[PDB]
RNA sequence: AUAGGGACGGUCGGGGGCAUCAGUAUUCAAUUGUCAGA
RNA sequence: AUAAACUAUGCCGACUAGGGAUCGGGUGGUGUUUUUUUAAUGACCCACUCGGCACCUUACGAGAAAUCAAAGUCUU
């Protein structure tokens, strides 16, 4: 026979490996691995991977993590300890399964954008996702209306955001992230809101690290 | 024909993106946190852009007489990211597809982080 | 394992809720899993360990999308066929005004939906107007012509010129 | 005057200004990595 | 300041109406939920009212008909 190919000098030769790791309340483990090009005098091995960014689904805790596997957490390699990639918080999010998931055509959709201030010297932007809940056994039909007077809508925004700006002013990014992923805030918002109009599927759609001091 | 230069791979390793215009089908496999770029072969293959690469007939001309030379220079088990198609422009996905991701799977590699990277944006420039 | 999701408005829930047993059955022939979340109000499709051709998930991504925009199920599942292509054309971000969008959309469908039907007969495609989207299904060329027609109609270009041009093209092909 | 006018509050508002930012996408670039088509 | 300046439908004065649809108040609430060693409250919902929301609808009146709760509208 006469082959059409033959391996001569692999390109992935000068490749060094690393491990994905971020403290905060996520497992110590080294979930997944990254890759980089060897040093070259000018090029500094573990030092190009500075602004690196990894998107990770929650399997970053062994327990009830496989369940809540829709929070897309985005992390930045913040430091490297020989052969290991250390990471701090960068971003928090969700996915299409969930987003498109809770979207029925007979309810109302609410969104609250917020700029929080953490004592850590960190600036955030947190997006909230709210949906109106029925209360009459009538499965939302063309006959069922679960709308909420626009006045009530913003009524919630005003309340939701205001709750979170105070929540952040009193926490550490390590605490905040831990809390944001937890059904803690789902319950709190649920509390302030049933006062204005009973909601369902409440979520913190997205979180962006606006400006993070490096004191 | 390669060998070493900004080297060298190992390699577990790496990650390869798909993509396929409803008139093509891409195939290339770079590496991590960015990276580039040992692997490619796409549409540039068969027939006379009639059937063409739209129908995966050349997605069979994929990887095999193509990307399977990843086993060549060390690449062992990659990672996919289908982007077909452009947008917008317009979505979504092309022919290939199962031929795409599955193809490279029926050989020296492995599924990993199969993420439809297909890019679209918040209301922009209108087509025609 | 690949996964796609889409949100559907509440006024669609009821319909999906009764026809979902057919959806999964239709999807089961490709070993694709699907879930109808009533809380989030979303439809999700995803591959398994028994999916022969994973590429079919892209077709499965189109299905639920068509279902979200009031495309009837018997018409929607035709997407699973190899030849069938689809296209959901958003028409909400062309006009800043509200009741001008109504005028232009109305002109897109026309009186008794005649113009829309004429479009369907000239591009050989299924077309459905719903809210801020125009869901189309057919050949790729026919879909491109529909997209041009719709987008131009939303930019205050009367569809008469396009219909006449397509009419001439149809006549030339004989 | 269960006219009209106007009080005041309670609002409620995609009301308006007026900036403000947030964003996307776009595109500019720029190195990109490759690297014949496109 | 032209207008592919429009429900081809006036209104200072109003009904045949409803049904439903939306945004006010006032009820019940019973439903949630806040408060937060228990609540009350606050929210969510619920019904129910009355405000008026716009719409939609014709057991009515039309006009010369399609349509109209108006153009219904006083031998036409």
């Amino acid at each position: 026979k006469k082959g059409a190919k033959k391996r001569t000098i692999d390109p992935l030769s000068r490749k060094e490996w690393y491990d994905f790791r971020a403290p905060i309340p996520f497992s110590s483990k080294s979930f997944g691995k990254t890759l980089v090009t060897k040093s070259s005098g000018n090029r500094i091995a573990s030092e190009e991977i500075k602004g690196r960014v990894v998107e990770s689904t929650l399997a970053d805790l062994k327990d009830n993590s496989n369940d809540k596997a829709w929070r897309k957490v985005k992390l930045v390699i913040d430091e490297v300890d020989g052969r290991n990639a250390k990471t701090s918080f960068y971003g928090l999010d969700i996915t299409r399964d969930r987003l498109c998931s809770m979207i029925r055509k007979w309810q109302t959709l609410i969104e609250a954008r917020v700029d929080c201030k953490t004592n850590d010297g960190y600036i955030i932007r947190v997006f909230t996702l709210a949906f109106t809940k029925k209360t009459s056994a009538g499965k939302q039909s063309s006959t069922s209306t679960c709308y909420a007077k626009s006045s009530q809508v913003r009524a919630i925004r005003r309340k939701i955001n205001t709750f979170i700006t105070n929540e952040a002013a009193k926490l550490g990014i390590a605490e905040f992230s831990k809390n944001l992923i937890g059904e803690d805030y789902t319950k709190k918002i649920e509390k302030e809101t049933k006062n204005i109009f009973p909601l369902q599927n409440i979520t913190i759609r997205k979180v962006k690290v606006l400006k993070r001091p490096k004191l | 024909s390669n060998v070493v230069q900004a080297r060298d791979n190992s390699q577990v390793f790496g990650v390869a993106r798909i993509y396929a215009s409803f008139n093509d089908t891409f195939v290339h496999v770079t590496d991590l946190s960015g990276k580039e770029t040992i692997a490619r072969v796409t549409g540039g293959m068969k027939v006379k852009a009639d059937r063409d690469e739209s129908s995966p007939y050349a997605a069979m001309l994929a990887a095999q007489d193509v990307a399977a030379k990843c086993k060549e220079v060390g690449i062992t088990a990659v990672h996919v990211k289908i982007r077909a198609t452009g947008g917008t422009r317009t979505k979504t996905p092309g022919p290939g597809g199962q031929a795409a991701l599955r193809a490279l799977a029926r050989s020296g590699l492995r599924i990993g982080r199969i993420e439809d990277v297909t890019p679209v944006p918040s209301d922009s420039t209108r087509k025609k | 394992e690949s996964s796609f999701m889409t949100l559907f408005p509440k006024y669609r829930e009821r319909y999906l809720k009764d026809c979902w047993p057919l959806v999964t059955k239709a999807l089961e022939k490709h070993g694709i899993a699907a879930t109808l979340d009533i809380v989030e109000g979303s439809m999700t499709v995803k591959t398994t360990r028994k999916t022969y051709d994973p590429a079919a998930i892209l077709k499965a991504r189109d299905l639920i999308k068509l279902l979200a925009r009031s495309v009837p199920a018997p018409q929607a599942l035709k997407i699973l066929e190899d030849g069938m292509a689809c296209d959901i054309i958003k028409i909400r971000s062309m006009v800043r005004n509200k009741e001008r969008f109504v005028k232009r959309r109305q002109r897109l469908l026309g009186q008794n939906g005649t113009t829309l039907k004429a479009l369907e007969l000239l591009t050989q495609t299924y077309i459905l107007v719903h809210g801020n989207t125009v869901s189309v299904m057919g050949g790729y060329k026919g879909l491109k012509e529909v997209r041009r027609v719709v987008e131009d109609t939303m930019n205050n270009i009367h569809p008469i010129y396009l219909i006449k041009e397509l009419m001439i093209k149809r006549e030339l092909a004989k």
